[PDB]
């Protein structure tokens, strides 16, 4: 986070400047100093940020002009001090320092000022007459504190204000002239009100804020004060505590009240748990940890990021249907710097009769983005707040990483869960014809999608002798040659034509190529079977090529059917996904 | 014997240095609760 | 593991024991030195423990002899030092400074001392006289480190090697008299020795010992000083480097050659990264780790162990006879405190004909132990070294913890391998009979088992629809009422007898104290149906009072068949275990 | 000023900690390496 923080303490000499750090270090007054103190650092368990301070002295007589500009620009954070019983130390806090301070540096950034008053003990009625203007001068200063070390007045609080000028800025969240929050503040807790709401009515009831008082601030507050900040942020705005409990509008107002009336870290704890910085965006090492894959081997979910998707998804669907429009599926994504789905998702995962995503398809989706590219899944479980709502370490504990393929094929057993197969074919052969009886849709389905939202991949749910798992397909274009990552797969569905003498050949030739050599157990289908056969030009038969190669027989599919497609091919497909080495004689 | 040499006082057994830590823990519930003898921007 | 090391430097005046501070902290000689320096302490980054270091200095002429026996009694090593210069100083450390720090001291426990010879920079020949009897004397003083601050002569040495002396101690490992180790290193080192061994030649080869630096030391070794090792362990013993390399003998010799040279740290760190103490026994936090356990949860052996556990049977099976005999069972225990298993174990898990333990009982009964209790588990994985072997944070990788049984009534699917069973019966129907059918028994191998090592529980694998699971079977006996945790199970098998009337009684009686009224799946199967059947006193029939309750109709069981039991009813008792929803009729 | 004062030396440009740091580091390639001017119990 930080290196370390440097505290500079100039003024005019007889301030007792060098009395307010010997008073710190031997907790009581003496009553004869030494003119300069060493630079007496503090150590980092005083912050829970544990980052160390250093305090460094100046005096006139002992240092130099090119000292005191050196020591000026190693610096952090600058107190003036001058003395109440004198006119001559006011009159040179806006005469010298505070332009001597600004005189080498540059417009671009400034140091932040602090305003120090001794000598308080001498006076009687405590008062402020000439600081005022300058405060109204000068942007910088920001605390004007009064202290005496005689009687111990604010003198463990100084260096504290002091401190806090560095580790918890006031800088990028409150704008000083037009008196409100800067929009990225806006916009950076906006996202933690939805994540903390966890049923979507709009507002936060007496159960969730003691999750965020958990979270956040640690030892949650007592069941009387939360009253009283109801009680007052009721009182200075009208559309504040609802009948639940806090608005949005009311968290904000509490927030920016925190802000206006010095309590910063407050709110910087807040924005700093759920994962910003101090520029106000989301850090490196929350939306990418590190996670190592072995090669051969698959990212799954576990049952717990199980129940945390259906819990968002029984959150936003407000009117109980078992669909998500799109404005509810707007309303999932407001939460994201960008819209992650797009018009593709609609046609590959399963859908409704109007045309939106339901349940197994949200679900079904969530077990597609994990097997290809696992970095944008653990990339879009941080900004729905999976570390935050459920207690782990990191969004690397949803994803398990399961056993390698050699070793499955030695000891003849499995344990996984999803199943890639790969479909080749010739073009204009009806393979999303295929890809499209997976999903529930006929041909007068099939008819009515634009070109343009076109999709090659397809996942659905396959029960097997009573139990659920996922079977997804992908559309390997005609190329005359295939890559490495076409070749990774578990099963394949090499499909031919009916109509066309020559197909058989094609899907045979890629046989020849790369697939017969492995042991991938492979599965020939017939495709348009409502049409007329016609006998194929090849040399030997289909059914003899087919039988030749230790293969089971070639099955039947068409989808002119008028209901929905018979689910009968992908239940022997993920049967031969399972046991590759049983043989449909063996079963 | 240089400047270049760190003096550190030690946290523990320190009145001081413990309000230090008390003042630095952030909880919600400082909405009552005044200080003396400072002025900050835009104090009410 | 330690708080603090403060170091304590006496002697004689004029000596330039300041000096030796006053060059390590300026880097070069001052001329002109105070009497005294101030607590100039270390920081904890300048050894890998991570333990501070403090330094303070004496002079008898600013300080009194209270605080000098109060600065002695707080201390942890004294180093005395003499010049090389003068005969008085080597007089004074033998006729007051040893009995003084020994004047208060008890005789139980000694704080270590080091010599330090001065100003020899003034004499020519280095030369050793008078101090070989004060060494000779007192045990306690062990290095005698001469040098000298003009030269800068071992400077950074002398503190290093009195802080050795705290943190890395010759005390539990090395007896001077007789020279040899001590016994507790001697069996901390055979342990060590095993479990790097990875085949049980008897030899450490190349390989391995690869293995062993990068665990334990880090940035491993050239491949060309390797052979100069072996090389002089070949030199200065006959039975050391074998063919393959070192052996145990060498292994030994080569850490007590460490040990009396006085690298004391690379045994240590041995020591200390496999799992020992300051007392040369295992500690808390690897034998005892944390895990956490929901209520109504399981725990199992995820894929990771059940490859560790495959290569310890491979690594211990030297006949490869697929068998453990009890010779090489007492070979497996001899990295454990204490034997484990008894002779019960071999009447629960499956065995071969002459009674030796085989491959699948191997892993059975780790299929049980992490049942039960998981912190035995845990404990019995720490001696066999998993966190070593196999580079993870702890023993607690390879446990994981299952769904809740609610949420898989609700949801209808389970992914769980291990399933309960219980068997209530009454006493003589043969209940034993079931018991050992799993486990491929009949009741002429039944007849040959003593009644002194009986067995409660049994294990084995069932294979339904190509799956392979894991059913368990414990043996409530009668007992006229049942706790919780006899009510606790996935399904029951509820055995009556064929002979006695009353039988059909009391299982029964039992099916209407606590079972019905819970959703468990319950079975009856009727025992010893080769003997003549007699009808039973009961006022409903039992196939009636079994077909009342949506039970499937009971099966019929005989263990007095000549080959092998037929598996079927266990086949079944698994289906209704993973699927209590399907009734069988639905099937 | 009292004697409850630790005097921190840093670790950071200095040469003999650095020297302190390489001989604190475990390596077992130290089987042929002598050193000067140090006599060990059992030292050969
Ligand atoms: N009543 C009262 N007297 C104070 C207070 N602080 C300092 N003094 C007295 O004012 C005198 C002058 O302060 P110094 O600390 O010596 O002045 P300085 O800060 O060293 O200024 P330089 O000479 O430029 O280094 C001290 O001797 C103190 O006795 C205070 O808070 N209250
Ligand atoms: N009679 C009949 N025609 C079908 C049937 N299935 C598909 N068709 C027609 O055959 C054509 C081929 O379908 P496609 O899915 O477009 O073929 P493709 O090989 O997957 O190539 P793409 O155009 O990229 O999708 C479609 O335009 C349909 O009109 C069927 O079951 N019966
Ligand atoms: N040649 C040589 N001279 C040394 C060495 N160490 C110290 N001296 C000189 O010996 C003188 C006496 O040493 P001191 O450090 O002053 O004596 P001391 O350790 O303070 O002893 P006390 O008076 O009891 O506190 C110093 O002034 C050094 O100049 C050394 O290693 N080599
Ligand atoms: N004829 C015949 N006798 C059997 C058969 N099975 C068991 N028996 C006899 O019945 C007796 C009952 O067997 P046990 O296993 O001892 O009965 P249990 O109810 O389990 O009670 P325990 O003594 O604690 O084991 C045995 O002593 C056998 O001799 C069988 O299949 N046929
Ligand atoms: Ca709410
Ligand atoms: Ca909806
Ligand atoms: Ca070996
Ligand atoms: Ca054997
Ligand atoms: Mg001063
Ligand atoms: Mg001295």
């Amino acid at each position: 986070m930080k290196k370390d923080v440097r505290i500079l303490l100039v003024g005019e000499p007889r301030v007792g400047k060098t009395s307010l750090i010997m008073s710190l270090v031997s907790e009581e007054f003496p009553e004869e100093v030494p003119p300069r103190a060493e630079e007496i650092t503090i150590p980092a368990d005083v912050t829970p940020e544990r980052v160390p301070t250093h305090i460094v002295d100046y005096s006139e007589a002992e240092q130099s002009d090119e000292q005191l500009h050196q020591e000026i620009s190693q610096a952090n954070v600058i107190c003036i001090v001058y003395a109440v019983n004198n006119k001559h130390s006011i009159d040179k806090v806006t005469s010298r320092w505070i332009p001597l301070i600004n005189e080498r540096t540059d417009k671009d950034s400034r140091l932040p000022l602090i305003l120090v008053g001794n000598k308080s003990d001498l006076v009687e009625y405590s008062s402020m007459e000439t600081i005022l203007p300058i405060m109204n001068q000068y942007t910088e200063i920001e605390t004007c504190v009064e202290c005496s070390a005689k009687n111990l007045k604010n003198i463990s609080e100084l260096f504290y204000y002091a401190q806090k000028a560095v580790l918890h800025p006031t800088g990028p969240l409150y704008c000083p002239e037009e008196k409100e929050m800067k929009p990225a503040c806006i916009k950076a807790l906006t996202r933690i009100f939805k994540i903390s709401d966890q049923d979507n009515d709009g507002t936060l009831n007496d159960a969730e804020l003691n999750f965020f008082q958990r979270i956040c601030f640690n030892t949650p507050l007592a069941p009387q004060a939360l009253e009283d900040v109801k009680n007052v942020v009721r009182k200075h705005i009208s559309d504040g505590v609802a009948d639940s409990g806090l608005t949005l509008k009311g968290f904000l107002f509490l927030h920016t009240l925190f802000i206006q009336r010095g309590r910063h870290e407050t709110t910087w704890t807040v924005l700093r748990r759920f994962g910003y910085d101090d520029d106000l965006d989301l850090t490196p090492e929350y939306l990418f940890p590190l996670l190592k894959i072995p090669p051969d081997c698959t990212t799954e979910l576990n049952h717990h990021a199980y129940l945390f998707l259906q819990s968002t998804f029984d959150k936003h669907d407000l009117d109980r249907d078992c669909a998500l429009s799109p404005d509810e599926l707007k309303d999932l994504f407001k939460v994201f710097p960008y819209i992650p789905w797009g018009p593709d998702v609609n046609n590959t995962v399963c859908t409704n009769e109007r045309g939106w995503i339901t349940y197994q398809g949200f679900l079904s989706q969530w077990t597609l983005t994990t097997y290809l590219d696992v970095q944008r899944c653990l990339e879009y479980l941080g900004y729905l707040g999976y570390s935050i709502l459920t207690e782990q370490e990191s969004q690397a504990s949803a994803v398990t990483v399961t056993r390698d393929k050699k070793i499955d094929l030695q000891k003849k057993q499995t344990q996984r869960n999803v199943f890639r197969c790969n479909v080749i074919g010739v073009k204009n052969c009806g393979k999303s014809g295929v890809l499209q009886a997976l999903l529930g849709r006929n041909l007068m389905r099939q008819k009515k999608i634009r070109e343009d939202h076109k999709s090659y991949y397809a996942i659905n749910t396959v029960y097997v002798y009573g139990q659920e798992k996922y079977l997804l397909l992908h559309d390997i274009s005609e190329s005359e040659f295939l890559t490495e990552a076409e070749i990774i797969c578990d099963v394949v569905c090499l499909v031919y034509d009916v109509s066309n003498p020559k197909s058989f050949e094609y899907c045979a030739r890629i046989f020849k190529q790369h697939f017969m050599d492995s042991r991938i157990p492979c599965l020939i289908v017939a495709a348009k079977s409502d049409l007329h056969e016609v006998k194929q030009e090849y040399s030997i038969s289909p059914t003899d090529f087919c039988r030749k190669h230790k293969m089971p027989p070639p099955q039947a599919f068409t989808c002119n059917t008028a209901d929905a497609p018979s689910k009968d091919i992908f239940v022997k497909l993920t049967t031969m996904a399972m046991y590759p080495h049983v043989t449909q004689a063996d079963l | 014997l240089p400047e270049k040499l760190q003096i550190v006082k030690p946290l523990e057994g320190s009145a001081t240095l413990h309000h230090w830590q008390q003042l630095a823990q952030p909880h919600l519930g400082g909405i009552l609760d005044p200080r003396p003898g400072v002025v900050t921007k835009g104090f009410r």
